[PDB]
């Protein structure tokens, strides 16, 4: 993994999974796997610090970019097979307050939870105060509108 | 000679033919009234070791004694319980889980794996 | 009839371009590992458990009718192809199928014929685990198993 | 002594070109082979049923001695190399290249059940109904 | 529909051709219990021994007796299936089964038309039939099935 | 209700629990937790029904019998309640989990189904997704049932 964070093997590519109870290590580098970016947490706390943010503000006149952010190794790419074996905190807030609240073994964290929505579902405001199929009819109709 | 007790004689299906390296089957000696094991594909024969040739079932196989390798302690998605003192090592922070498997059977009984060294010991409560 | 009062362990194998189901043990004979201990080593590298050993045993019992690679090849040839009393060609064609057609991802030549034997054996192992039920039955729609 | 404290240091040589190809002969430990009980051996390429690609045939002692089959490994190494480190009478080390890796496995002196007869037919009839007698009728 | 398979904890097959010196020294007093049981053709009956262990909890629920099960199996299979059983005075329950042959005719005339499969292998088919087909108080085919309900 | 579920989990892990007749231990555990979360839901719904002022427009549509039912008022005012597919609680789609956000083996009501919030308070991210699973059953069933009755 350390090599992956350092990019001696391609992030977006290599998936690497260990199934401890079976003593197997599966690694995947074939095309076609769905994966998403997540923040890394380490020693019970987030590895990304606000100094990386100040470089991102700096991008308005500097070459610093999302790729640099991946090069710090503070974010990782996780496919659905690998996402099964991670312990994933919902939000920095929860990973912080924790003491004896739930657990402390987290390994990733969500860059923002509302990202689980697809393109059309994001137009619809307060989607969580709606009954779930109600959101599905809007995703069809929003795609149906004119402008 | 009592109702209470246990019986684990250690089944045997591994003492294959030494002459051609193939599986051995039980067979009779009607002259000596003794069990023998012979390879079917050759003349080789050899005396048995136990009178048992086959067993089936064993009730609620608590088979908790094996399978679960100590390494399971490393998994971050498994819960760390503050319930303490591995019975062996003077250390808390047991990892636990229920049962698993298709033969989860029906028990909900927790299985505990200590994660500290000075053991690697498995136990149930 | 009074065969084994429980056929629920007679493990067979479909293969590509084969008109008839064959028991896995023939394929192992066709790979050349006549030694039953060796086939048992490919199937289950933990012969310490009596229950696994009993699970395979009736599949071994079926194996006795064929006890050499050539004839086993003549079996797969005739069970798979159009009729051809040539015997030897039936063996050579079948030899090429095992070389080219079966588990091609594990190789496409003589020089990696051993590697295929472990992998076929791993499937039987992967199957036996489920058959003991100490192994979950794999979902139909888990996204980790999609491309 | 070596049981307490010892240090050894020997130069390592590589000859520009060996006078012979160096090969590996591997056996299964389960066969527990002891060359102490070998007195003669023959080693020849099986070739008649159809040379340097062809499998090995290992014939030990006389005709009644054990016969083994030698199968060639696809390549010596795919991204490395294997070398033999040997002790020389001067007190040096000498290193030799591997040219081939061969797997050698046991074969039965006389077994042969054969399916050419009607064993396949008997299988059609197979209700697990016999086992010894078929081996006798042979 | 309770099959013997539901009640059974485990089965074992032993080669014990000498009851008077049985392979389980602890089992030895029950053999003392049975010597008047056809002592003449113990030289004729087969030497293979089938031994079964039963769950006390299943046995309690079905409120059965060992003599009911023995009478069920003997009746179901026939005279060939020679049964004896352990004492009720234990928390465990075990049943010991041997097979009798056809006695007089087994003198090896032509070749004994059986094709000479081992008698044990015939015993596994007995145990197979014994697990699946035996229907103690299992008066029908209603799967396993029931439940009882109180209606108000 | 949540504290009482933890009591049932502790009874199950301690192996102090015994099965109900005609069922297995999981089915009993599941029957028992389901009885607790529904009973919780109905008690709280009945509380919400009690608090409605008589001037309320929402209470006037249900009581007239124009549109929607008493249960809708519960979900809007008090708590959405249990989510479920094919009848049972949300399946362990992952290895022994429902979402990677939870710990392995968490039968507690939140990791497996039951949403605490009301439609007014909003659903937390996980609560939101489990709700969409329960809403999908309703969308699919409409399409499948429509074809079969047609025939």
């Amino acid at each position: 993994r350390k090599l992956r964070r350092q990019m001696d093997i391609i992030v977006s590519e290599v998936s690497m999974i260990r199934d401890i109870r079976e003593r197997e290590i599966r690694i995947y580098t074939d095309a076609g796997r769905i994966c998403r970016p997540l923040l890394i947490v380490e020693k019970q706390k987030l590895l990304l610090k606000k100094r990386h943010i100040d470089q991102l503000k700096e991008r308005e006149y500097n070459n610093y970019s999302w790729q640099d952010l991946v090069a710090s190794g503070v974010v990782e790419y996780i496919d659905t097979l690998e996402e099964e074996t991670v312990m994933l905190a919902m939000t920095p807030d929860d990973l912080q307050e924790k003491e004896v609240a739930y657990c402390s073994t987290y390994t990733h964290c969500e860059i923002h939870p509302s990202m689980i929505l697809g393109v059309c579902a994001s137009i619809i405001p307060f989607p969580d105060h709606n009954q779930s199929p109600r959101n599905t009819y809007q995703s069809a109709m929003g795609k149906q509108a004119m402008g | 000679m009592e109702p209470d007790g246990t019986y684990e004689p250690g089944f045997v299906g591994i003492r294959f033919c030494q002459e051609c390296n193939n599986m051995l089957y039980p067979k009779e000696d009607k002259e000596n009234r003794i069990l023998l094991y012979a390879c079917r594909n050759c003349d080789y024969q050899q005396e048995a070791d136990n009178s048992c040739i086959y067993v089936n079932k064993i009730t609620h196989e608590v088979d908790e004694l094996t399978q679960i390798i100590a390494d399971v302690s490393q998994d971050p998605t498994l819960p760390r319980t503050e319930d303490h003192p591995c019975q062996k090592c003077g250390h808390k922070e047991a990892v636990f889980f229920q049962s698993h498997s298709a033969r989860a059977e029906d028990a909900m009984r927790l299985y505990y794996v200590c994660t500290a060294p000075h053991c690697g010991h498995r136990w149930t409560e | 009839g009074a065969k084994k009062s429980a056929i629920g362990q007679r493990i067979v194998a479909t293969l590509p371009y084969i008109k008839q189901e064959v028991p896995i043990i023939i394929v192992f004979r066709a790979l050349g590992f006549v030694s039953d201990r060796d086939i048992l080593e490919h199937i289950i590298y933990d012969f310490e458990d009596p229950e696994m050993m009993e699970m395979v045993k009736p599949s071994l019992d079926e194996a006795f009718v064929i006890q050499e690679q050539n004839v086993a090849l003549n079996f797969i040839g005739s069970r798979g192809a159009k009729p051809g009393v040539t015997k030897e060609k039936r063996i050579k064609y079948a030899k090429e199928v095992l070389q080219k057609e079966m588990l091609p991802h594990v190789g496409v030549s003589d020089f990696c014929e051993t590697k295929k034997a472990y992998f076929l054996g791993y499937m039987v192992h992967r199957l036996l685990l489920a058959a003991l039920g100490r192994r979950e039955l794999d979902d139909r729609d888990h996204y980790g198993n999609k491309r | 002594g070596p049981s307490s404290q010892n240090v050894t240091e020997y130069v390592v040589r590589v000859p520009k070109n060996t006078t012979k190809k160096y090969n590996i002969m591997a056996f299964n430990a389960a066969d527990k082979v002891n060359f102490a009980t070998w007195n003669q051996a023959r080693l020849e390429r099986d070739l008649s049923n159809k040379p340097e690609d062809q499998p090995w045939l290992l014939r030990v002692n006389g005709k009644s001695g054990r016969k083994f089959k030698g199968i060639k490994k696809g390549g010596v190494t795919e991204n490395t190399s294997y070398y033999i480190f040997t002790q020389c009478p001067d007190g040096a080390f000498e290193a030799f290249p591997v040219h081939n890796w061969y797997n050698f496995t046991p074969l039965a002196r006389h077994r042969t059940l054969t399916a050419e007869e009607a064993e396949e037919e008997w299988e059609r009839r197979n209700k697990v109904l016999n086992h010894f007698s078929i081996m006798q009728q042979r | 529909h309770t099959t013997l398979r539901k009640v059974t904890a485990n089965t074992a097959i032993y080669y014990d051709p000498n009851p008077q010196s049985t392979v389980v020294a602890e089992d030895q007093e029950w053999v003392n219990v049975y010597y008047e049981m056809p002592d003449f053709d113990v030289a004729r009956i087969s030497p293979w021994l089938l031994r079964v262990e039963l769950d006390r909890k299943h046995m309690t629920d079905r409120k059965l007796t060992m003599e009911q099960i023995a009478e069920k199996i003997n009746a179901g299979f026939g005279d060939d299936l020679n049964c004896i059983f352990n004492d009720d005075n234990a928390e465990k329950l075990v049943l010991r089964i041997r097979i009798m042959n056809s006695d007089e005719n087994k003198m090896q005339e032509e070749e004994e038309v059986v094709d000479k499969m081992d008698d044990d292998v015939f015993l596994r088919c007995i145990e197979s039939n014994m697990l699946t087909d035996m229907t103690l108080q299992g008066i029908e085919q209603i799967s396993k099935v029931y439940m009882h309900l109180p209606q108000t | 209700a949540k504290q009482d579920v933890i009591e049932v989990i502790e009874k199950a892990h301690n192996n102090e629990l015994e099965p109900t007749p005609g069922n297995t231990l999981r089915q009993t555990f599941e029957n028992q937790v389901n009885r607790i979360l529904n009973d919780a839901r109905d008690k709280t719904g009945s509380s919400a029904q009690k608090s409605l002022s008589e001037y309320n427009n929402f209470k006037s549509m249900v009581v007239s019998g124009a549109k929607g039912s008493k249960i809708n008022i519960s979900q809007v005012i008090a708590v959405v309640g249990q989510q479920n597919v094919e009848g049972k609680r949300i399946p362990f789609g992952f290895k022994h989990r429902t979402l990677p956000h939870f710990i392995k083996d968490d039968y507690g009501p939140e990791s497996r189904g039951f949403v605490e919030n009301s439609y007014l308070a909003g659903l937390t991210p996980t609560e939101f997704f489990f709700h969409a699973m329960g809403g999908r059953e309703g969308l699919i069933d409409t399409a499948v049932k429509t074809a079969e009755t047609g025939y």
